């Protein structure tokens, strides 16, 4: 997307009932900070929720 | 005036807050015109949580 929300008015979106891919999250190493707590950063594609 | 049958009023719930889930199917076009005669549709459902 082109625009984001403010820190105080952080926009919350409920993700479910959709087919999910997490490969792009780490494939594109353009993010300065990428940290997962309680979940494997690399095994995002081997987990269900 | 408009020779067609369409849903007009939704009087189920007055308001909703702190919702949890929502899913909407693709648009369709069902025949709402009144039919006279012996029953032609029988739909059976089983719900369990
Ligand atoms: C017919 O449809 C038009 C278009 O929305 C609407 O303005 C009008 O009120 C409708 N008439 C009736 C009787 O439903
Ligand atoms: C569902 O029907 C209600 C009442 O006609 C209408 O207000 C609402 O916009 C409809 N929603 C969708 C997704 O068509
Ligand atoms: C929504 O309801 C759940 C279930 O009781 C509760 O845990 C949660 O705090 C509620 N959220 C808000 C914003 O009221």
């Amino acid at each position: 997307a082109t625009r984001f929300a403010s820190v105080y008015a952080w926009n919350r979106k409920r993700i479910s009932n959709c087919v999910a891919d997490y490969s792009v999250l780490y494939n594109s190493a353009s993010f300065s900070t990428f940290k997962c707590y309680g979940v494997s950063p690399t095994k995002l594609n081997d987990l269900c929720f | 005036n408009n020779k067609s049958w369409m849903e007009s009023e939704f009087r189920v719930y007055s308001s909703a807050n702190n919702c949890t889930f929502e899913y909407v199917s693709q648009p369709f076009l069902m025949d709402l015109e009144g039919k006279q005669g012996n029953f032609k549709n029988l739909r059976e459902f089983v719900f369990k949580n």
